[PDB]
């Protein structure tokens, strides 16, 4: 079916730019409009614009909030959609959506994974990582000391996907902190492979650790 | 610019319970589209040109309205329903959406499962240690958690995590941390975790 | 008149001659009697389809599709069959045609394409190429001669009989011209320019007429459908733009010519003093 996977999120400082892209696949990217829309950390919804086909002269149209500082582009050639970024600032934190335009009246339907866009002039961080040991059984993976978020956790791999409970992460000390706890029999431990995956997107690293 | 105002902020509903949000627009309007977004999940189209399902779209949703006043109303609840749910206006420039209303599945209660566990280690290296208490699967979400110095209500470096509603059963999960130092270990021997819900007639203490 | 006189041969039982698109020639000798020779004519025999262009179609069997801008391309679920012709187009859209933006909404238009009237191409070589020769006695009767099989002995009964070898060269470069009908009127076009026309067009025994567009005008867009017409027939700027080729008479699956002659050898041995 239709592939929206958005691509080119990270920290910037306030003031900087940042070039977006939707890499599209599954359908004629052409033929239809196409739009960007972000979501702040506060579930807040806002539509940014929109950008016509070929057949439209590529119209386009900006929300208040965007005219001058982004403009959208479409790389028809190989069904991409871009969103260049120019002097970002607090407003602009946020996740950032590309969505396809249908409909006689138009809906944004497909949407995407959508990407993340962090405006601040802290600095990066790797991660603490620690092995919650259980004092059937419960245990999970401490995640401190980082920054910008997201981080992202697993466990075997992606593989172990029932139990699971990654906590959100809240702000101090500049800093952002998530839990997470998973289970399995007590009959099944240490007898097979607990690990955490924790990978850390702003650092780029990554540690695949082991609950022992 | 016109303003979608979203009415019911936050709602539970029993399942199958007819439920029902509005989407009080601050100026006329043509067409309303509705969109489903669950936790985590980007949003999806589910209601378009007013009252057109979208597809996948179960027949249990429906949507009315017209000028400024829409709704959109599930038929009978149910736990697949549970997300947050935007109005998105069309009739004009530029291009509206809601605040959006959460809707949450009003389920039967369960006991917070609470866990601990102990400083690891790894930091202790430094000057560096933190007590983290566990509060899995339990409903309601009402719930106080709380910490003590050998009976001393600490509330000075304690910040929790509230999550959202589990969509395998519909349960939640929080997590508390109480802070200060870390050379504080030999420093004190009393630890706590008085967690007190509506699941227990007395507050839960496994510490 | 071109009625040629030569005689038999210094003592011997042959003789070498020749003919024009008309000519005949008399032999004689002394004891043998004197042999009448004309070459009558020459036909073309069963000739083959290569390409019928078409001159007058018909269109029928409209059905033209539509979408807004942010509804992607228009498809007509004709599109799936080789009958119809189809051409993906453009036009403005908004408000007054169910559609929440104004813009270029897609749009796809079919139409069946029929032939009203073929102008059938057709081939010739040797394996099929008469030649008219008729023999006179001093009685008669005539016969016809391939490049396949040239000679011929005609019985004269108490008179005796003739072989006759031949050589059927013409003047046409065969494999090089081919037989157009147009209407009732038949021409000889020449090679190229014959498939160099831009015109619908069958092959070998083929119902698929390919280039079709040329014939049918497809009007001015229309957000509802798309008016398509097909154009008057060609007969006539057909036959003005073919008028310096060899018009011809396709008289009942032949054809007649002149630009042709042979060299026969006349066996006059067989005949009776």
């Amino acid at each position: 079916e239709v592939k929206l996977v958005e691509s080119g999120g990270g920290l910037v400082l306030p003031g900087g730019s940042l070039r977006l892209s939707c890499a599209t696949s599954g359908f004629t990217f052409t033929d239809y409009y196409m739009t960007w829309v972000r979501q702040p950390p506060g579930k807040a919804l806002e539509w940014l614009g929109f950008i016509g086909n070929k057949a439209n002269d590529y119209t386009t149209e900006y929300s208040a909030s965007v005219k001058g500082r982004f403009t959208i582009s479409r790389d028809d050639s190989q069904s991409i959609l871009y969103l260049q970024m120019s002097t970002l600032r607090a407003e602009d934190r946020a996740t950032y959506y590309c969505a396809t335009v249908y409909g006689n009246y138009p809906y944004f339907d497909v949407w995407g994974v959508g990407t993340t866009v962090a405006v601040s002039s802290a600095t990066t961080t790797a991660p603490s990582v620690y092995p919650l040991v259980p004092g059937s059984v419960t245990l999970g993976c401490l995640v401190k000391g980082y920054f910008p978020e997201p981080v992202t956790v697993k466990w075997n791999y992606g593989a172990l996907s029932s139990g699971v409970r990654t906590v959100s992460s809240v702000l101090q000390s500049g800093f952002y902190s998530l839990s997470s706890l998973v289970t399995v029999p007590s009959s099944t431990w240490p007898s097979q492979t607990v690990i955490c995956n924790v990978a850390h997107p702003a650092s780029k690293v990554d540690l695949i650790k082991e609950i022992s | 610019q016109i303003v979608l105002t979203r009415t019911g902020g936050i709602m539970s509903a029993s399942p199958g319970e007819k439920v029902t949000m509005t989407c009080s627009a601050s100026s006329s309007v043509s067409y309303m589209h509705w969109y489903q977004q669950k936790s985590g999940t980007s949003p999806k189209i589910w209601i378009y040109e007013s009252s057109k399902l979208a597809s996948g779209v179960p027949v249990r949703f429906s949507g009315s309205g017209s000028g400024t006043s829409y709704s959109l109303t599930i038929s009978s609840m149910e736990a697949e329903d549970v997300a947050t749910y935007y109005c998105q206006q069309w009739s004009s420039h530029p291009l509206t959406f809601g605040a959006g209303t959460k809707l949450e599945l009003k389920r039967a209660d369960a006991a917070p499962t609470v866990s601990i566990f102990p400083p690891s280690s790894e930091q202790l290296t430094s000057g560096g240690a933190s007590v983290v208490c566990f509060l899995n699967n339990f409903y309601p979400k009402d719930i106080n958690v709380k910490w003590k110095i050998d009976g001393s209500e600490r509330q000075n470096g304690v910040l929790n995590s509230w999550t959202d509603q589990d969509s395998k059963d519909s349960t939640y999960s929080m997590s508390s941390t109480l802070t200060l130092t870390k050379d504080e270990y030999e420093r004190h021997n009393s630890y706590t975790c008085e967690a007190t819900h509506k699941t227990s007639t007395s507050p839960i203490v496994k510490s | 008149s071109n009625r040629d006189f030569l005689e038999g041969v210094s003592g011997a039982t042959w003789v070498d001659l020749v003919l024009e698109g008309d000519s005949c020639v008399t032999i004689m000798s002394k004891d043998k009697p004197t042999i009448d020779v004309k070459m009558m004519n020459m036909e073309a025999a069963n000739l083959a389809e290569v390409r019928s262009y078409c001159y007058l179609a018909t269109v029928s069997d409209l059905s033209t599709k539509a979408a807004c801008p942010t509804m992607g391309e228009a498809h007509n679920d004709k599109r799936a069959d080789p009958a119809f012709v189809c051409r993906q187009g453009v036009v403005d859209r908004g408000w007054g045609n169910g559609c929440g933006l104004f813009g270029k909404g897609s749009i796809d238009t079919c139409a069946k394409f029929a032939c009203s009237t073929k102008a059938i191409g057709r081939t010739i070589l040797k394996e099929n190429i008469k030649y008219e020769v008729a023999i006179f006695v001093h009685q008669a009767g005539r016969f016809s001669i391939t490049p396949a099989a040239p000679s011929y002995t005609l019985k004269l009964g108490e008179y005796g009989e003739v072989t006759v070898d031949c050589e059927p060269r013409s003047g046409i470069d065969t494999n090089a011209y081919y037989v157009m009908t147009v209407g009732t009127k038949t021409f000889l076009v020449h090679r190229e320019w014959f498939m160099d026309l831009n015109l619908p067009w069958s092959s070998a025994g083929s119902t698929v007429w390919r280039n079709r567009e040329t014939l049918m005008e497809f009007e001015e867009p229309h957000a509802t459908k798309q008016s398509v017409i097909a154009l008057g027939s060609q007969e006539g700027a057909l036959h003005q733009a073919l008028a310096g080729a060899i018009p011809v008479e396709f008289s009942s699956n032949t054809v007649k010519l002149t630009s042709g002659h042979l060299k026969c050898r006349v066996k006059m041995e067989k005949l009776q003093l």
